[PDB]
């Protein structure tokens, strides 16, 4: 079993829903992203267009800007109607700007001293007039590119609105797609515990089931929230980074993705320290909390044997260990984190002013300081999820090994395959031939049990503990397979016909009456809907003093809501007899064993069973061995054998086990 | 926010680390602002002519140092400020288990074991956030975004600044109203889970009737429902969970825009300059984080001011219910009488003991009878100082306990409770709890004094196993007799300890520990008036008082009192 594979397996489910989001959000990347480009363009074309030749043109011509008589247009906007007819420049030394009114050739250091600018460029190239621009003057150069300015601003904010919309759907859509894929593994995950054999049950505590079906399922969903919106977002907005960073300049593209080796060597030296630090951290703090959930149970003792010096050292030394690697991870987080993320910031600059440093030192004109300010914003944009994508890497093995433990679950082959309720009635006959019931191996729980219940009702099987009276309880149910021997219903073999069919045949009341919480007449008839308001049966069972208390228990009275543990302790067996009197089983098993019996309640009990053992076959497994007088076949089980098949007269005519068993009480 | 007002005291204790902390934060926000302004001046002398390869070089080493400069200041102040949380947190935990060792039963029987663990395991992770985390913040959302506002109004511009910080105040105003309706819709999702999770367990542990029923179809659609209405509610939380990144985007995206569009104008106008647009993008940009800062301070110090509240008010407030006064000069016991003693447990108005009086010598045994309820262990609970002494007078030799120590009383005292109380430890530590380790010898010759050492070789000598964990209520009994006998106590006191054993072995028992302890006093607690035969002196408590006084033959010479009329039943 792989975890992946299965994780795939459920997501390709619902495919349609990551399919749109991956799409809405290579959208909204795309309108994003291409945002910084509009600013780039900006910056280039129009703040730094006056950097372009300039040539003079009549004033007739659109986009024509009279410097003092004479309209020049910008060799972006130039036409055809003049060829040349001039070649003017708009220099800049220090803060000012300067025009120069004749063709210039090289370009490098600019110089004004005397009105006149000298570009050295390592070659002194020539002397040319120069006259400052002023400040009106030069806002009369960007006045043509204003209307361009407007005009690209209002796609920016077109395309973030845009990008808005699909950023919200596209989150949207991945959270549908996590809850409703850990909702169909929550769904496949009861329904393949509805199949699992009792063994299974038995041999796990409740709480673990519980925790693996809910709360890894919630682990999970942490998971694939965690692969949608961290890692599958960020893959796809860096893939978009890059490309823009590539189409702006390729040089630095490359240097940039040459950040994708530290991403990942980060994240593996963190993952390896930090998960470290936390399991230590976590077995820590589950130790410091059973410490004192231990202590504040059983505090008596501790006091009377002042014992809380060593209680206290021993909390206190793990209150150390604690307190040194909460320590150690904030030095990891110290040493990475934030502050990693800003010294590569910084290289990051550095790095800008180096390149386009050496650019400018050649004098090429190709300082581009549009894509200077591009590449800080995408890259700063780049630097936003490292640390979310870290974090989430060394936190992905908790999600991982609860998805193990829910597959686990899930991949379990030992299931039980049925679901046909009977269509007939059982007519009350059970015997059973040799059956031998071994419930790890070998060792027999129950050997060569056989006997036979007529219709006549109250069958008793009462004897010392261990003997293996509860055993044929889950043999009747099918709980537990007999290994050897047979049993029988009206003549036809109980392992030949669907556990649902043999358990729609017979009801159970055992020693622990659940109380499902609800209302008591849901709780009486197990919310099934499927029988009228005939609660009036928990009546029958005498049930004439608690029923008007409060309300009504016919789907009127909530009190269940408590587990029962309000009411009492006889009234809750007084509606799990209702319960089983309700849905009219042919075959009635009554585990019952309670030393402490609360007299004065245990009588109603009595009377319940006269009103339910009637037209029946009934096993009664109950001790005290008083409320079998009247069985119609007593049995005594002794290591897990009949050793004296007799009635109560007979059993007592004859002595042994059941003669001391009565005598002492 | 009043916590670093209920907070002084930590802070005072640690003052140092804290001042080179908030000193070192101010230094490197300080530090953080230059960056940018060197990033545009480079870009300005680009454009500008003279730009020679000294400028680089100066640019490339000035970036370096304070790129070192600021990895170092802030690897250090954030090793001060979250040191002091993790010391702030680790005191905590100290103070407040160091509480709950000097508490009584009525502390508990007011205050739930959920509630203490929930203090103690959540309430100090908040404080301790506040005094790290909240600081940082605080720091970050009134010195990093004023020092960001101030450093861009001055530097860049006053009207860039102002125009293009207008959409993130809004920005994080609609976080905190975000954060606020989402943590209701997370509050009602997570009750939604937990009904499924209540609906689970109780499905899985009446599997049996389920099943008995064929009620695992019924079951599968309710679970479904369940499940559907936890999906109805996640979805309600997805709602408002997908309104974070748009609102963040676009109020970011907006003064980016605004910041680039206004600045191109200002540029126009001479204004500005290229390099200083760029800066103002970078200082937008490292702005973004103080206006989340805002909200996760709010939170964190409102969070942190509720749980410090609750941990003082269960810390501090809870007045200890014994406490010794006046040490005496007793050594040992020499008698303990008791003087129409009255007491009333805290959390109720019966009396249950009504001026019960009688006398115990140096050496004597005393038995205790009467049905459940009848105050039996309140008898023995009254000598153990758990409660308020009530009214009466119960003296050792003369004096009453009050003035003896509890550390003397509690000595003399070896406790067998009737309850089990068994901690995670192997039975050699659960025995040697008594003598708290003075030997190791004497464990053999204790437990064969309880007779309990047969039972002992059975189990596997894994270290005398392990308990806490897993196995019998005689075994447990034995352990704890032997634990209260190997202390070598002077009033051995002994609650219904041999309830689950046998008759046999109980009587054995108490034969081998009456001849053993000749010159010390006993207490027997105890429904078998059986185990009880031998004590010279025995009472019968029913209610508050004793249905009458005498030794076994006088109970024997009057009426007919539970004595041998129910051996086998
Ligand atoms: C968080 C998500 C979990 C990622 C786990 C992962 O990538 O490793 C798993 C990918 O194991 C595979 O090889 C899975 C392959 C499934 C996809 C291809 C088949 C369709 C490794 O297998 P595991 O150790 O079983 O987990
Ligand atoms: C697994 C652990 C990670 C965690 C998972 C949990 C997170 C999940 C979230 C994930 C985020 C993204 C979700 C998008 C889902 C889109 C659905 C889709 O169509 O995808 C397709 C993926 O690509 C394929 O076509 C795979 C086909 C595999 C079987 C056939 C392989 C044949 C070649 C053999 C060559 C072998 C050697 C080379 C192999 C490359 C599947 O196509 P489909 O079946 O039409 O559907
Ligand atoms: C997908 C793209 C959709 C584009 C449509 C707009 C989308 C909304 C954009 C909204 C963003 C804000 C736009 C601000 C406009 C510039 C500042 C003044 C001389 C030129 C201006 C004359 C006045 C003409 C002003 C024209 C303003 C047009 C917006
Ligand atoms: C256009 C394409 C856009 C990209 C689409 C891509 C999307 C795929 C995203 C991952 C899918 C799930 C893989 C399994 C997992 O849980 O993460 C894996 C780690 O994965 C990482 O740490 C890298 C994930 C990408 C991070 C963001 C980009 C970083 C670029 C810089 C687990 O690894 P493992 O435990 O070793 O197994
Ligand atoms: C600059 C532009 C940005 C603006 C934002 C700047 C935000 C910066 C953030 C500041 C928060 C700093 C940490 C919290 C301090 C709280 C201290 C406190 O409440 O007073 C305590 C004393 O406190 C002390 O005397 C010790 C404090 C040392 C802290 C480190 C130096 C802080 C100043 C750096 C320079 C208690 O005093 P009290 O109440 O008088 O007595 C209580 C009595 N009791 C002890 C019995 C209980
Ligand atoms: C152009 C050339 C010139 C410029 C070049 C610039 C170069 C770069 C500029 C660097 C910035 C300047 C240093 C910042 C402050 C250091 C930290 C500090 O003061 O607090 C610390 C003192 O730490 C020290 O005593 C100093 C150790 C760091 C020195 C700096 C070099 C790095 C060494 C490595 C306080 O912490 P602590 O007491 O050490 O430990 C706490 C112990 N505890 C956890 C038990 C509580
Ligand atoms: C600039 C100078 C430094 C600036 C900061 C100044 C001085 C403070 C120095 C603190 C020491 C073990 O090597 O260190 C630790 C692990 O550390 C890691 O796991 C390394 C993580 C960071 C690696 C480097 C990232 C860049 C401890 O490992 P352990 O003992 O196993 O626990
Ligand atoms: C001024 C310009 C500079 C501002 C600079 C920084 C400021 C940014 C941060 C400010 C908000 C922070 C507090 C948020 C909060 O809970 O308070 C309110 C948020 O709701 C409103 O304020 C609604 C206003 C209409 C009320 O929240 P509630 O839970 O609904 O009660
Ligand atoms: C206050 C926040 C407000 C502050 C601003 C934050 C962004 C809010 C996003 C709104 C949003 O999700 O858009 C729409 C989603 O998509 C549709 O309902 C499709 C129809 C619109 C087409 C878009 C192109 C409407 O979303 P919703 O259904 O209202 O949720
Ligand atoms: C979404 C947002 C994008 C909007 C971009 C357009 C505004 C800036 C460009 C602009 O034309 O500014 C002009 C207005 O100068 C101002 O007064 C600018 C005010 C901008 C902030 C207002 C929006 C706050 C929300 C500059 O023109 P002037 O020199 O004021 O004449
Ligand atoms: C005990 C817990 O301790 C903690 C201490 C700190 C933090 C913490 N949470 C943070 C969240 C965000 C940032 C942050 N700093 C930033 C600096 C710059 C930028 N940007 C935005 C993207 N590009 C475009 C410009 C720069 C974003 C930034 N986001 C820092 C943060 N630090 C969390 C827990
Ligand atoms: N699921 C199980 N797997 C293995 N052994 C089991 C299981 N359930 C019970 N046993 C054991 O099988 C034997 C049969 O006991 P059973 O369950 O019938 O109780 P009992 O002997 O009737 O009396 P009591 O319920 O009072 O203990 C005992 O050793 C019991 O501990
Ligand atoms: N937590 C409690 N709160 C209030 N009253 C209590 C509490 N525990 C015991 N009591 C009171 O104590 C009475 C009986 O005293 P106690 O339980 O000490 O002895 P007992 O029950 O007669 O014998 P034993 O305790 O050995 O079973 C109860 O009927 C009840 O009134
Ligand atoms: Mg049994």
């Amino acid at each position: 079993m792989k975890i992946g594979k299965t994780l795939w397996r459920y997501a390709l489910l619902y495919r349609k829903l990551l399919i749109t989001a991956v799409l809405l959000l290579t959208v909204a990347v795309g309108a994003e992203l291409t945002g910084p480009f509009i600013g780039k363009k900006m910056i280039d074309d129009h703040i730094l267009g006056i950097e372009k030749t300039w040539y003079e043109a009549a004033e007739k011509d659109k986009n024509a800007v009279q410097f003092h008589g004479v309209s020049y247009v910008r060799e972006d906007r130039l036409q055809e109607p003049v060829s040349k007819a001039k070649e003017a420049h708009i220099y800049q030394v220090g803060m000012a700007f300067y025009f120069v009114d004749q063709a210039v050739s090289f370009d490098g250091n600019r110089t004004v001293s005397d009105g006149k600018l000298t570009i050295t460029n390592g070659d002194k190239s020539r002397a040319y007039a120069a006259e400052k621009l002023t400040k009106q003057e030069l806002f009369q150069f960007y006045q043509p590119e204003i209307k361009g300015m407007v005009l690209l601003i209002a796609l920016y904010g077109g395309l973030l609105v845009f990008s808005v919309f699909f950023q919200y759907g596209q989150h949207y859509l991945l959270q549908m797609s996590a809850n409703r894929i850990i909702q169909k593994m929550r769904q496949d995950v009861f329904s393949h515990i509805q199949k699992m054999p009792i063994r299974y049950f038995d041999n796990l505590p409740a709480g673990k089931v519980v925790a693996r079906i809910t709360n890894d399922t919630e682990a999970i969903r942490d998971l694939y929230v965690t692969v949608l919106s961290t890692f599958v977002t960020s893959g796809i907005y860096m893939f978009g980074i890059f490309t823009a960073l590539f189409l702006l300049d390729v040089k630095l593209a490359f240097v940039a993705l040459a950040i994708v080796p530290i991403i990942w060597l980060w994240s593996v030296i963190y993952r390896r320290y930090a998960s470290y630090y936390n399991q230590k951290i976590r077995s820590i703090n589950s130790d410091i909390n059973a410490k004192m959930n231990e202590s504040i149970q059983g505090m008596t003792i501790i006091q009377a044997f002042r014992h809380q010096k060593e209680t206290m050292r021993e909390f206190e030394e793990l209150n150390e260990s604690h307190f040194y690697f909460q320590n150690r991870m904030l030095n990891l987080n110290s040493l990475m984190s934030h502050n990693l993320v800003n010294v590569i910031r910084n290289l990051a600059f550095v790095a800008l002013i180096w390149h386009f440093g050496g650019a400018s030192l050649n004098a090429a004109g190709i300082v581009s300081i549009g894509v200077l300010y591009a590449f800080v914003d995408y890259l700063n944009r780049l630097f936003q999820p490292i640390t979310g994508i870290v974090n989430q890497f060394s936190k992905l093995e908790l999600a991982r090994v609860s998805a193990g433990r829910v597959f686990e679950l899930l991949e379990e082959k030992n299931t039980e395959e049925a679901g046909e309720p009977a269509k007939e009635r059982a007519l009350g006959r059970v015997e059973f031939r040799d059956v031998s019931f071994a419930y790890q191996e070998g060792e027999e729980v129950l050997k060569h049990i056989s006997f036979t219940a007529q219709k006549g009702e109250t069958v008793a099987l009462v004897g010392h503990t261990g003997s293996g009276k509860s055993s044929i309880l889950n043999l009747l149910f099918r709980f537990y397979d007999a290994q050897k021997g047979d049993v029988l219903i009206d003549g036809k073999s109980i392992y030949n016909m669907s556990r649902q069919e043999l358990r729609s045949h017979m009801g159970i009341v055992l020693q622990d009456p659940y109380l499902f919480s609800g209302t008591i007449g849901s709780n009486v008839s197990l919310d099934d809907e499927r029988m009228t308001e005939e609660e009036i049966k928990n009546a029958l069972r005498q049930v004439g003093a608690e029923p008007l208390l409060k309300k009504l228990p016919k789907g009127i009275n909530e009190p269940v809501i408590e587990k029962g543990s309000t009411l009492s302790s006889g009234e809750r067996q007084l509606i799990s007899f209702a319960r089983a009197l309700a849905f009219d089983p042919a075959i009635l098993i009554l585990d019952q064993a309670t030393a402490h019996i609360d007299t004065e309640t245990e009588a109603v009990i009595q009377k319940a069973l006269d009103v339910v053992k009637q037209g029946r076959t009934t096993f009664v497994i109950a001790h005290r061995l008083s409320t079998i007088r009247n069985a119609d076949q007593i049995l005594v089980l002794d290591k897990g054998e009949i050793v004296e098949r007799g009635n109560h007269e007979e059993l007592m005519a004859l002595e042994g086990q059941y003669y001391q068993m009565y005598e002492l009480q | 926010f009043s916590v670093l007002k209920k907070l002084g005291w930590f802070f005072k204790a640690y003052w140092l680390r804290y001042t080179i902390a908030i000193v070192l934060l101010l230094a490197v926000n300080v530090i953080e602002m230059f960056p940018p302004k060197l990033l545009g001046n480079a870009i300005d002398d680009m454009k500008a002519g003279a730009f020679t390869a000294e400028g680089l070089l100066f640019y490339i080493g000035i970036f370096f140092v304070l790129t070192a400069a600021v990895y170092i200041m802030s690897y250090f102040w954030m090793h001060q400020l979250f040191g002091g949380a993790n010391l702030m947190e680790k005191i905590l935990r100290t103070k407040l288990m160091g509480h709950l060792l000097t508490m009584s039963p009525p502390f508990y029987e007011k205050n739930r074991t959920g509630d203490l663990m929930a203090r103690g395991t959540n309430d100090l992770q908040a404080v301790s956030l506040t005094t790290g985390f909240g600081i940082l913040t605080l720091v970050d959302s009134t010195m990093f975004m004023m020092t960001i506002f101030l450093t861009m109004g001055f530097l860049i511009s006053w009207k860039l600044t102002f125009a293009a910080i207008i959409p993130l105040p809004v920005m994080a105003i609609a976080i905190s109203l975000y954060g606020s309706k989402i943590h209701e819709r997370f509050t009602e999702a997570q009750n939604a889970f937990g009904a499924l999770n209540d609906r689970v367990l109780e499905s899985v542990s009446g599997v049996r009737v389920i099943r008995a029923y064929v009620q695992e179809t019924n079951d599968v659609r309710r679970f479904n429902e369940m499940t559907a209405d936890v999906y109805q509610k996640n979805m309600k939380v997805a709602f408002i969970d997908s309104l974070f990144e748009p609102t963040v985007k676009l109020l970011v995206g907006a003064s980016y825009l605004i910041g680039l569009g206004y600045g191109a104008f200002l540029v126009f106008r001479n204004e500005l300059t290229l390099g200083e647009l760029v800066s103002f993008n970078v200082y937008l940009g490292m702005m973004i984080w103080p206006m989340f800062a805002i909200g996760e301070l709010i939170n964190v110090m409102q969070r942190g001011n509720a749980s410090l509240d609750r941990v003082n008010e269960t810390l501090s407030y809870e007045t200890d219910v014994t406490d010794p006064k006046q040490p005496a000069d007793l050594k040992e016991p020499g008698d303990i009488v008791f003087s129409h003693v009255s007491f009333t447990y805290p959390s109720s108005t019966s009396d249950n003991l009504q001026d019960i009086s009688f006398t115990v010598r140096k050496g004597q045994t005393v038995g205790i009878a009467g049905k459940t309820g009848s105050g039996k262990t309140t008898i023995i609970k009254q000598l153990l100082r758990q409660y308020p002494p009530g009214e009466g007078s119960i003296t050792f030799s003369g004096v009453p306990i009050q003035q003896i120590p509890l550390d003397r009383l509690r000595g003399w005292i070896g406790y067998v409770p009737q309850d089990h109380l068994l901690f995670s430890r192997t039975v050699k530590e659960n025995i040697l709890y008594g003598k708290q380790d003075a030997t190791d010898k004497e464990v053999q010759q204790a437990i064969a004094e309880a007779h309990f050492e047969k039972d002992l070789h059975m189990l596997p000598s894994g270290l005398e196993t392990m308990v806490g964990e897993k196995l019998s209520g005689g075994q447990k009994q034995r352990i704890s007799i032997a634990r209260a006998l190997m202390a070598n106590p002077e009033i051995l006191i002994l609650d219904q300890s041999l309830s689950a054993v046998d008759a046999k072995t109980e009587a054995a028992i108490i034969k081998n520990i009456r001849e053993n302890r000749k010159g010390k006093t006993t207490f027997i607690l105890t429904h078998r008036l059986s185990a009880v035969e031998h004590a010279d002196l025995i009472l019968v408590m029913d209610g508050g008082v004793i249905a009458e006084r005498g030794t076994h033959q006088e109970l024997l010479a009057n009426n007919g009192w539970y004595r041998e009329q129910y051996e086998r039943q």
